[PDB]
């Protein structure tokens, strides 16, 4: 019980909402879940005072770069049951870009591959139908430059002949 | 501190975490696992003190939790379900299990993990396709390994390089993932430890 | 009133 | 570092208002140590608690562990005198005193600053090496069997001693704490088993790492910490495991029980005990101090209100109780009054629609905050304790809390913890419910006897029925949550001194109304005052009949205001309403911010009083039977009491009381408080924070008030009359004996009188009781072993003086006499043989006595009302005795012995009060007694005073 992503820059408010007196958590992609409000609200020894809660919300006064990261709720229910939320990630609002259309064919000794090179925000739509058929893949954003990457795996021959859109796209482009 | 072991090979169809700097008979041991390419979710904790043990709707009748006074365990027997396994503990001490009302003290040390997959399949090597571009964009394609990890690196990790695609997992139970590059001759390597694999081939439209 | 707190004394 | 010292906590966090520096320290054997610099004490304290108490005692061998904590007063290694440890504490104006707890013992003693590190080297030879005389364990058998035998008929003990033999015969909380002489002495020899065991005992369980010592004085901490390094660094550690007791002695076959007691007292207690874990280690949140504030409140919509409405009890106690490591209990206890015996289901019915309407509601927050705080203002505006129980306290809870957190342990609470509260009000269900019902309806119906105490009771069982009507129980309308409270004060403001400030309290306003005493307090500067008022009245003592309305009057006023005072008795503000021979005592004491809201509150109600005739016949009732349970009452006490009859002017025996009190009716009542409130005179004493204009304006109130709802007008100076005391004829011997019909051992009182307090006479007295005052406690008690109780003092009463001797055993009267008469033989033979060193030592030791200024506002107050109600009104009394003390000899204390005390003394003033034992009949080595004259026989009092003399009363300064 908690959106998913949330894009906000750099020294911005960021507000993300989520028994009773619920509790805060931070988890950055690759390592273990730290706790920064325990209580309603209640800054943890060591949790910076950028972080605040309130009435079940969780706000922070100015984003800093360390802060990029997908945090989480704990809601404490009777019986000894402990219930997260859906968790909300942080993201960057930078570059505003049309991503790169490359179409591959198959191999030799079937998988065509869809790539997508630089865009923002990460939400592209991307196949004569589409499915049960194509299983796609998306890069996490990049080092400091703003912008994701998406890579759509389609795995006969006897029809031949990867279209996407996007917010940069006033009119999708096919290949 | 929190010292976590147990995870690894399963067969579909134990994990100990031993505590360091206190003692679990004051303290409640929580589990968290969290499904890779999603969020958290908990599954079963341990309160030794009041002996009372509480399980998630998902995981009850196969998953047994433990305690010993300093350590913790967790038996699972029926395996599917896969996903990493954390270990927690509440901040303040004597916390009563039962209760008609919510009171979510945090947790404050945790344990960066152990990783558990189950899966109906062998150690095999990563047989690589070749892409072409025909401003050009190119690349190789993994498939069909097992386990990760996996590394793919141009010229025998000497470019500052492009990016590389997450791993994914397909309707046959084999790991696969694609590694690209734009340009305006290049080869890729990749390598599969756990297989004693190391494949490099040739990139050109 | 809460209690406030035998002895046997030399 | 320092080899002994394994750690030092160098920030002991103390009171913001506390002056003395602390410093905590851990010694190499695991020695807790807390030191304490008081460079302005005038006697300096020490003490050792010992974590082991009566419950690890061998099961052949029961009170061993208190047994032992009394043959460590006599004689050591270093110090091989059987006396030592008490004649040098009492040379140098000191005392000492010790205590066995369940699972502590502990040892305090307090000694002149100076000799300080000679009577802490004495203290340490208690458990380094003890040396157990063949003949002093025979002697103090019979010291330990008879502490024991004077609180056998001790309802107190009666029914602290049953509960644990109700228990779990299996836990050792039914051990036998004290002990007597046949599981001291008896049981061993008919078993062929004792001083070897001492040994093992005191060689296994007083360990280092089980003792707190705890010492002040006026040296400094280090040289403090290099004194305690060396006296208390050579105690031998054996790393003993801290008896615990996770075991509870209450389980399914003691449960849901019902007790039916019958005591010796006429009372009817009921007991609602709930066994609960440990809540020693929750001190940080306390669970049991939030629910025992809750249920145990007397304020409105209560349970105590609602019990008191449907006239079923009186009182109601609370909070949670003590026993040991392992193991609490959470005790409701409640008296039974003549509806509320018939009705004692409906009575525990209401206190679980109370506990229900506290699991309702849930656990509150701002309820927990609000005794944080009350905590909080009370912790820093907190009173300068006496060295003595100070250290004892403290040295007690230092093997619980953190060497940094002693002084805020049980004092500041931090983080609310709702579930731990929920945790123990859980376990206050009728499933877990012990009822133990006392009553003396019970008498003659009982099956089941105490072993120890011989206790008649009956146990019987609880049916379900009762049971599920207490679970089933619908919530009480009446039951409210108690609001804010809002006596809470909220100004801490210490007014400065102003110009005409005084160093003793003055006379500011001197009107027939009323006389008023100012003291701006000079020495605390805290935020309280303390508010005493005497009034006057000739209605209040002329009768016995009078004497009864007027106690029944006061009663029935401190049972109105019963709501509206425990509201500000949270907030520190307290108050005294009791009434004496020559009329009411009203003492206020407390903080001054909302202070005269409650003082006119009082008064107010105490001029326009309407009586409600259910809680008259209540009172009275409750009176009478209190008349009747001074009955039972120890015999040293009933000594003190028939002395204070005979040579009292005017005196009302408890039978007559009674008898005048089958004649109060209640119009008859109804009309003598305006009688009474008709004509008073006010004697005050306001102490505290206040200005001069804020004691003329609290004194312009209460005689505005009185004056507007009761018409008071002012008493005449010829009306205001003290009572004298009967002046004894010159060698002649006085005797009253009546009988104790209740206790098997005898009471006595020896009261020899001198001449009308005098500078003079003042300190001959004082000065040869202080001489005698150890030697007597030696002599009588240590040495010839006549009682456990063994006394010998000045006596001051209506401004006459005298020396008293109060002794309590089983031994004949008579021959208490012949002792205390062969004992002021070889007293006046000690006085006349000893140097002169030994002569200033004794000087000096009760300069010291007298000088010790008062610790706190209320001790000060105390000792300058004590000033006022004798009406000598000499606040330099202690400067200007000590220093005629200091200009004594010693011919004039033997001129004073041979003319007051001596056996054929010209002015020989000697009557004795005999207290018989209940089967004892009433017609009939070492240094021999003299030959005593023929006594006379006291039967009929009035008859003794009208053929007496009276003293004349001391004039005022
Ligand atoms: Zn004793």
């Amino acid at each position: 019980t908690q959106p998913s992503s949330l894009s906000a820059s750099v020294g911005d408010r960021v507000t993300i909402t989520c028994s009773s007196a619920v509790a805060w958590y931070q988890q950055k992609p690759g390592k273990a879940p730290k706790l920064l409000i325990y209580s309603t609200s209640s800054l943890y020894s060591g949790v910076p005072s950028r972080f605040s809660g309130s009435r079940f919300t969780l706000t922070i006064s100015s984003l800093q770069p360390e802060d990029f990261a997908t945090y989480y709720c704990q809601q404490s229910s009777p019986s000894f049951l402990i219930t997260f939320g859906q968790g909300t990630k942080v993201e960057i609002k930078r570059t505003v870009a049309a991503p790169s259309v490359f179409i591959f064919p198959p191999s030799d000794s079937a998988s065509v591959v869809c790539l997508l090179n630089n865009f923002y925000p990460r939400e592209a739509k991307v196949w004569n139908a589409l499915s049960g058929n194509s299983q796609e893949s998306v890069t996490e954003q990049d080092s400091k430059d703003s912008t994701y990457s998406l890579s759509s795996t389609l795995t006969y021959e006897k029809h031949k002949v990867c279209e996407v859109t996007h917010q940069g796209l006033s009119s999708p482009v096919t290949k | 501190q929190l010292v976590e072991s147990g995870g690894g090979l399963v067969q579909p169809g134990r994990l100990s975490c031993a505590a360091s700097g206190f003692n679990v008979s004051s303290y409640s041991i929580h589990w968290v696992r969290q499904a890779p390419g999603k969020g958290l979710e908990w599954v079963a904790s341990i309160s030794s003190y009041y002996g009372s043990t509480s399980y998630a709707d998902s995981v009850k009748g196969r998953f047994t939790i433990s305690a010993d006074t300093n350590t913790a365990y967790l038996q699972m027997n029926s395996l599917r379900d896969t996903a990493v396994y954390y270990c927690a503990r509440d901040r303040v001490m004597y916390y009563w299990s039962f209760s008609k009302y919510g009171y979510p003290y945090g947790m404050d040390y945790w344990g960066q993990g152990t990783l558990v997959t189950v899966s109906s399949a062998s150690t095999k090597g990563p047989s690589v396709f070749p892409l072409a571009p025909s401003t050009a964009a190119l690349g190789c394609l993994v498939k069909d390994y097992f386990p990760e990890p996996v590394t793919v690196s141009w010229n025998s990790g000497a470019l500052s390089g492009v990016h590389t695609f997450p791993a994914v997992l397909q309707s046959s139970g084999l790991y696969s993932l694609s590694s690209v590059v734009t340009v305006p001759t290049y080869i890729c390597n990749v390598n599969h430890k756990p297989s004693n694999t190391k494949v490099d081939k040739k990139v050109e439209p | 009133d809460a209690e406030f707190r035998k002895l046997v004394f030399f | 570092n320092n080899p002994a010292i394994k750690r030092i906590g160098n920030h002991i966090t103390k009171s913001p208002e506390d002056k003395r520096e602390y410093r905590g320290l851990e010694l190499a054997n695991g020695i807790k140590v807390l030191l304490i610099s008081d460079p302005t004490t005038d006697k300096s304290s020490a003490a050792l608690d010992v974590h082991i108490g009566s419950l690890s005692d061998p099961p052949n061998i029961a009170g061993l562990s208190h047994f032992l904590q009394h043959m460590l007063f006599l004689g050591t290694k270093k110090y091989p005198k059987e006396n030592e440890y008490s004649q040098f504490l009492s040379e140098h104006a000191g005392s000492s005193n010790a205590f066995t707890s369940g699972e502590h013992t502990n040892y305090y003693f307090d000694v002149s600053h100076e000799h300080l590190e000679g009577a802490l080297d004495r203290f340490a030879q208690f458990f380094l090496s003890p040396l157990f005389d063949e003949s002093a364990k025979d002697r103090e058998v019979n010291a330990v069997d008879s502490e024991h035998e004077k609180n056998v008929m001790n309802d107190a003990w009666r029914l602290f001693q049953l509960e644990k033999a109700t228990g779990n015969p299996k836990h050792p909380f039914s051990k036998f704490g004290t002990g007597n002489k046949y599981t001291l002495e008896t049981r061993p020899n008919q078993e062929g088993i004792v001083r070897q065991e001492l040994l093992k005992f005191h060689s296994a369980y007083y360990s280092s790492n089980l003792m707190a010592v705890v010492v002040l004085g006026r040296e400094s901490l280090d040289d403090l910490t290099n004194l305690v390094v060396k006296l208390f660094s050579e105690v031998e550690n054996k790393n003993v495991p801290l008896p615990e007791f996770p075991e509870h002695p209450f389980q399914e076959e003691h449960l849901k029980q019902l007790y039916k007691i019958v005591p010796i007292k006429d009372i009817r207690n009921l007991y609602v005990t709930f066994p609960i874990p440990d809540l020693q280690k929750y001190y940080k949140s306390n669970p049991g101090h939030y629910l025992g504030h809750l249920i145990g409140h007397e304020g409105p919509g209560s349970l105590l209100s609602e019990l008191k409405s449907k006239g079923w009890v009186n009182t109601l106690v609370g909070g949670q109780k003590e026993g040991a490591r392992g193991f609490m209990f959470f005790i409701i206890n409640v008296d039974l009054t003549e509806e509320g015996l018939l009705h004692v289901e409906d009575i525990i019915l209401h206190m679980f629609q109370y506990i229900q309407k506290l699991r309702a509601e849930g656990p509150q927050e701002w309820v927990f905050q609000e005794l944080k705080d009350l905590n909080a203002v009370a912790f820093r505006f907190k009173d300068k304790e006496r060295p003595r129980g100070y250290t004892s306290k403290i040295a007690g809870i230092l093997h619980y809390y953190p060497l940094e957190e002693v002084l805020t342990a049980e004092y500041l609470l931090e983080e609310f913890r709702p579930d731990l509260i929920e945790m123990v009000l859980d376990k206050l269900r009728p499933e877990n419910v012990r009822v133990a019902i006392v009553s003396k309806s019970f008498e003659g119906k009982t099956d089941r006897t105490e072993e120890w105490y011989g206790t008649q009771y009956k146990q019987e069982a609880i049916p379900d029925e009762v049971i599920k009507k207490w679970q089933n129980a619908d919530l009480n309308g009446k039951f409210k949550l108690p609001t804010k409270n809002e006596f809470i004060p909220t100004n801490f403001e210490i007014l400065p001194l102003e110009k005409e400030a005084t160093p003793y309290p003055a006379l500011i306003k001197d009107t027939a109304m009323s006389k008023l005493w100012f003291k701006q307090d000079d020495k605390f500067f805290l935020p309280k005052a303390n508010l005493n008022f005497e009034f006057f009245s000739p209605f209040a003592y002329v009768d016995p009949l009078h004497s009864n309305m007027a106690y029944l009057y006061l009663e029935l006023l401190k049972d109105s205001l019963n709501e509206y005072a425990y509201a500000a008795e949270l907030a520190g503000l307290s108050y005294d309403l009791q009434n004496t021979i020559y009329g009411m005592y009203l003492s206020v004491k407390g903080y001054n911010d909302k202070q005269p809201i409650l003082l006119k509150k009082i008064i107010e109600k105490m001029a326009t009083f309407e009586i409600d005739e259910k809680r008259f016949e209540i009172i009275k009732e409750a009176y009478m039977r209190s008349l009747n349970n001074f009955r039972a009452e120890q015999p040293h006490q009933h000594a003190m009491y028939y002395l204070r009859l005979l040579m009292t002017e005017v005196a009302w025996t408890k039978d007559e009381l009674k008898e005048a009190l089958d004649d109060v009716t209640l119009p008859r009542l109804k009309a003598f408080i305006p009688q009474l409130l008709s004509r008073l005179h006010i004697e005050a004493l306001l102490h505290g924070n206040i200005t001069k204009q804020a004691a003329l304006g609290i004194m312009q109130m209460v005689e505005d008030t009185l004056i507007e709802h009761a018409h008071t007008k002012p008493l005449l100076p010829s009306q205001l009359v003290r009572y004298r005391e009967v002046q004894l004829p010159d060698r002649g011997w006085f005797v009253y004996q009546q009988r104790n019909e209740v206790h098997n051992n005898s009471g006595i009182e020896i009261y020899y009188q001198t001449d009308m307090q005098s500078t003079s006479e003042n300190m001959f007295l004082e000065l040869f009781a202080q001489i005698i005052s150890e030697p007597a406690f030696n002599t009588l008690r240590t040495k010839e072993q006549l009682g456990y109780i063994v006394f010998s003092g000045p006596r001051r009463a209506n401004g006459i003086q005298g020396l008293r001797f109060i002794i309590q055993s089983e031994k004949p009267p008579h021959y208490l006499e012949s002792r205390v008469e062969a004992f002021l033989i070889t007293m006046e033979k000690s006085i006349e043989d000893m140097t002169e060193e030994a002569f200033q030592k004794h000087i000096q030791a009760l300069a010291i006595r007298r000088l010790d200024k008062p610790k706190k506002l209320s001790a000060e107050s105390a000792k300058y009302w004590g000033e006022i109600i004798s009406q000598q009104y000499n606040f330099d009394r202690d400067n200007t005795e000590v220093a005629y003390l200091k200009t004594l000899t010693k011919e004039d204390i033997i001129k004073f012995y041979k003319e007051m005390l001596a056996v054929d003394a010209p002015r020989r003033h000697k009557v004795s009060v005999h207290v018989l034992a209940r089967e004892m009949d009433s017609n009939p080595n070492l240094s021999q007694a003299p030959a005593l004259p023929q006594p006379e026989v006291i039967q009929n009092m009035t008859e003794f005073k009208r053929g007496l003399p009276l003293f004349p009363l001391v004039k005022p300064h």
